[PDB]
């Protein structure tokens, strides 16, 4: 229908067209498929063909809802499997928070979008279909498309591409208007007078029509309820569309978690830590699951948050973005982004990425990272941060931290809980502090071994252990030397493993053993840990290795 | 003009790479740049039947486009490294001064094979997905592409022939987009010659943006053990550790004598007198460590690797190497700054050195979390090229023992 140029399309390199058999169909449907195709034929959308074309893909008819009018559905699965790859249509949807507030906004959907755009001539042959014959006697009637088939791999991208072409000139002639594109929809917004906006919107309709694209006129949707891709878009604010939810299957769990995650855009401090732990093993969507008092309390808190309706603002270039982060529980964080002091653009959560021996400063730095990136996508700049960590605490951390790390303009926010370093090892051996020489060892068959230490004042100890790995013993030894120590200890291991864990100053871990070490390292006044190579004839080491290896 | 035919390595498809999202200042810059380029026919907008993609950035008072043709190069340059390759002078590493000119503009005058052009596709992206990205592809030789200097190599010899004759003692090397000009004259004299060359180039149509390197001054970072008068037990334990490590890089290291000192179960702070045997064993090891490591050769077949450690106080050490302990070079940058600004300045220093020495960039292992590096590298970056990199996220627990 459009005088628009066509996009050259080609089948995959070593593949050829489809040749599927058309199945028989209730004769009532055959009549409908005939009327629909005849009308399409009349509009140039499809053209009849002869037996020369050897390609076929199947056709079908669905009741068309309760309309009881029938609709044509071709199945293009084979063809798509043989149609070349395209430059994919963008998967990301615009986040309402990045929509710049504009006085007037119009939504213009495009009618029979795909069918309004030509198809590469040389590709049409493959878009061939057969209307089944009434009786098995009479060959069926045959067709091919001259416009973008609806099931086809390529219709979206080609539709998109042709619309972009048709907008470039207009959008240039009129910089005062901001046109956005998502699937068949064109969202136009302006800061002109209502009359000037409508005049340009009509001029736009006018333009699109000259290219064979129709649009509503004063059947355009009404602003108040712009229900869009899961959101309510009101001219003054946006929210999430209302979210419902007591059921305890597995699939019920994932749907719930997803709904909660969707609500976390804007509803502060929705929680899903516990409930996501109940997704262990999974697979069986029907499998029932026990409602922990920790997770079923979670869901209690959540319903209360969902009783209050929350809205977010649109975005204002003139103003700064601010982002402020709160520590919420363990390994759970939460963040708001806003421009005015209580009018949020959006919120969200960040949860502790998979990994053992984590630490709150490291996590904070990580969370700043996800927010920074998020910001660039939605707004195209980074926010100013408001973080609950003193610059004493941060500057100490980054100066000693082995990686490069960076956090942009930020300001302390004295709101507990504050991010702190729970301990700090000494840089230099401590004078007048018992020097514990530790080691551990285990037997890879018996899953058994020993932990122990030997000190300068002659102190010694060994305990036996069961179901242990060599590392777990290397680390257990450290634990002993701590437990049997003063406020000031020097410890000497050969374990690169154990050294590493502790030197990275973990603030928590799933390894209870580490947590004991950590909780010990806090109570201590001073600790210096030091490393020596193994089996190299070093003193305490050689003695301690004999103690617990044989 | 005729187009040199270009074929990817076989059983290989063109690059399909996610465009990292950009800030709105860079995007504006990029639509400005690419608009001009298109009026001048360098590029042109493209359909959705071209599924390929190579990333694009804006680095900087005025803005500069930068394309990451690292995947395309890995899928094309390797063939052109054989078929159409470019020899590297062993003498450039020895010159007193090497200035580095940008001759990317040259490439915009040769056309590219029409059958190749689809593989040069890039996408100026869009904020918050308001719109599909702007898509273009190249009709001339692109600036990032290891093919481009290779094809232009012929023309480039014809332009430099007059100068290379009036000045047979200056070395000139071409690494994609840049001209390395090494002389052995006073900086002021060298500074003129270069200005004299810039004028040469402009006479024949090569614009050159309107630094100075001193490779003969370059030197490695020798391993240095401590030199103290009294040694605590800790002091000795550490010294044993460092040597015990050096043993990989250096045959001839001995710790018997010194480990003897640590006979018993002593406290770390206790001072220990140094036996004559150790003072000699120590004195022998120091000499070996001073001795330039000998017996490591550059094997063209193999990739170079660069590791970087963050020391304190604005300092960073590095090693470049092909096999684990067999180091081709080691170094230390101290800065005059964001850690990340420091780390990109290193990467660029190291790459340049490595271009000059071996006509090859290494593949970095960067001690920075991936997203932080992907978010901010283009902020400090001034090179026309981009090396390969991975991210080490496991602490180099190994004591720095690299100074
Ligand atoms: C006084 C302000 C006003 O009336 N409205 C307002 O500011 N917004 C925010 C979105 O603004 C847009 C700005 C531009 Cl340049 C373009 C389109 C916009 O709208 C879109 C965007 C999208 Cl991706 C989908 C849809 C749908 N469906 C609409 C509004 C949103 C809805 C209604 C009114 C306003």
């Amino acid at each position: 229908i459009s005088p628009i140029e066509t996009v050259p399309v080609k089948l995959k390199p070593g593949m050829d067209g489809p040749k599927v058999k058309q199945w028989p169909l209730t004769e009532e449907k055959i009549k409908a498929l005939v009327e629909i195709c005849t009308e399409m034929e009349k509009e140039g959308k499809i053209s009849k063909i002869g037996p020369e074309n050897p390609y076929n893909t199947p056709v079908f008819a669905i009741k068309k809802k309760d309309s009881t009018k029938w609709r044509k559905l071709v199945d293009f699965r084979e063809l798509n499997k043989r149609t070349q790859d395209f430059w994919e249509v963008q998967l990301g949807i615009p986040h309402p928070a990045g929509l710049k507030k504009k006085k007037s906004v119009t939504v213009l959907d495009v009618g029979d979008a795909y069918f309004s755009v030509p198809l590469d001539e040389d590709f049409r042959k493959y878009t061939a279909f057969t209307i089944p014959s009434i009786n098995n006697e009479t060959p069926g009637i045959r067709y091919q498309y001259n416009v973008l088939p609806q099931g086809w791999k390529g219709s979206p991208a080609i539709f998109q591409s042709s619309m972009t072409k048709i907008l470039e000139p207009f959008a240039a002639q009129n910089p005062d208007i901001v046109i956005y594109q998502y699937m068949d929809d064109l969202y136009v917004g302006s800061d002109l007078e209502i009359g000037q906006h409508r005049t340009k919107i009509e001029e736009l309709r006018q333009h699109l029509l000259r290219w064979g694209l129709t649009t509503p006129d004063k059947k355009h949707q009404k602003e108040p309820p712009f229900l869009w891709m899961g959101y309510e878009l009101h001219p003054d604010k946006w929210t999430v569309q209302p979210i419902v939810l007591d059921s305890w299957t597995v699939n019920d769990i994932q749907k719930l978690v997803g709904k909660l995650n969707w609500a976390s855009q804007i509803y502060p401090g929705i929680k899903v830590r516990q409930l996501s732990k109940l997704l262990r093993g999974t697979k069986a969507l029907t499998e029932v699951i026990p409602l922990t008092e920790e997770a079923e309390l979670e869901l209690a808190e959540n319903r209360e948050i969902l009783k209050e309706p929350v809205h977010g603002v649109y975005y204002d270039p003139s103003k700064d973005l601010i982002a402020e982060i709160q520590k919420q529980g363990q390994g759970q964080w939460t963040y708001q982004i806003y421009q005015e002091p209580f009018k949020n653009l959006k919120t969200g959560k960040y949860a502790r990425m998979r990994g053992a021996h984590t630490n709150d400063v490291k996590q904070l730095t990580e969370a700043v990272q996800k927010i920074t990136t998020e910001s660039i996508v939605i707004w195209g700049k980074t926010p100013k941060f408001k973080l609950p960590i003193q610059k004493e605490t941060w500057e100490t951390w980054w100066t000693e931290y082995w990686q490069a790390t960076w956090i942009p303009e930020w300001e302390f926010v004295n709101t507990p809980p504050l991010v702190k370093l729970w301990y700090q090892l000494e840089k230099e051996p401590i004078v007048g502090a018992e020097t514990f020489y530790v080691d551990g060892a285990a037997n890879r068959e018996t899953k058994l071994g020993k932990a122990g230490y030997v000190t300068n004042k002659g102190r010694q100890k060994v305990v036996p252990l069961t179901n242990t790995t060599n590392q777990k013993t290397e680390l257990q030894a450290i634990y002993l030397a701590l437990q049997d120590s003063g406020l000031e200890v020097n410890i000497v291991t050969d374990s690169q493993y154990a050294l590493g864990i502790i030197q990275a100053q973990p603030d928590k871990s799933e390894s209870e053993l580490v947590n004991q070490i950590i909780e010990q390292l806090i109570k201590k006044e001073k600790v210096y840990l030091a490393w020596v190579p193994a089996h190299k004839g070093i003193g305490g080491n050689e003695q301690v290795d004999k103690l617990v290896s044989a | 003009i005729e187009t040199v035919p270009v074929k990817l390595k076989p059983g290989m498809d063109g690059p399909k790479v996610k465009q990292w999202p950009l800030t709105e200042e860079k995007i504006k810059a990029l639509v400005e740049i690419c608009t001009e380029m298109e009026k001048e026919g360098k590029i042109s907008k493209i359909g959705p039947e071209n599924p390929y993609n190579t990333p694009v950035f804006a680095i900087k008072t005025k803005w500069r486009k930068l394309v990451d043709f690292r995947e395309l190069n890995k899928r094309t340059q390797d063939f052109w490294e054989v078929q159409l390759g470019i020899p590297h002078p062993a003498g450039l590493k020895k010159k007193k001064s090497v200035t580095v000119l940008d001759v990317g503009d040259a490439y915009f005058s040769v056309p590219l094979d029409e059958d190749f052009r689809k593989y040069t596709a890039f996408t100026i992206p869009s904020i918050n997905n308001e719109t599909p990205g702007i898509r273009y592809q190249y009709n001339v030789l692109p600036q990032g592409w290891k093919g481009s200097p290779a094809i232009f190599q012929s023309s480039m010899t014809k332009i430099l022939e007059p100068f290379k004759k009036q000045n047979p003692d200056i070395v000139i090397y071409q690494y994609m987009d840049d001209l390395y000009v090494g002389s052995d004259l006073e900086i002021g004299q060298h500074r003129t010659k270069i200005e004299e060359l810039r004028q040469h180039l402009l006479r024949w149509g090569l614009t050159t943006p309107d630094y100075e390197l001193h490779p003969d001054k370059w030197t490695v970072q020798p391993i240095v053990l401590p030199e103290k008068d009294s040694w605590t037990v800790n002091d000795i334990q550490k010294l044993v550790g460092k040597l015990n490590w050096a043993s990989q890089i250096y045959p001839g290291i001995k710790v018997r004598q010194l480990s003897k000192l640590l006979r018993g179960t002593k406290a770390l702070t206790e001072v220990i007198p140094l036996t004559e045997e150790a003072e000699l064993e120590l004195a022998e090891n120091r000499e070996i460590l001073k001795e330039p490591v000998h017996g490591v050769y550059y094997d063209p077949s193999k990739d170079l690797i660069a590791e970087i450690q963050k020391q304190g106080q604005g300092q960073w050490t590095y090693q470049i190497y092909q096999e684990p302990f067999k180091n081709l070079k080691t170094g230390k940058y101290a800065r005059m700054t964001n850690d990340v600004k420091q780390l990109t300045e290193a990467v660029q220093k190291i790459t340049t050195e490595s271009i000059v020495i071996w006509g090859k960039t290494p593949k970095f292992k960067l001690p920075i979390q991936k997203e932080t590096w992907e978010t901010w590298w283009t902020e400090y970056w001034q090179a026309t090229w981009i090396p390969e990199w991975e991210f080490v996220n496991t602490p180099p627990l190994v004591k720095l023992w690299y100074q």
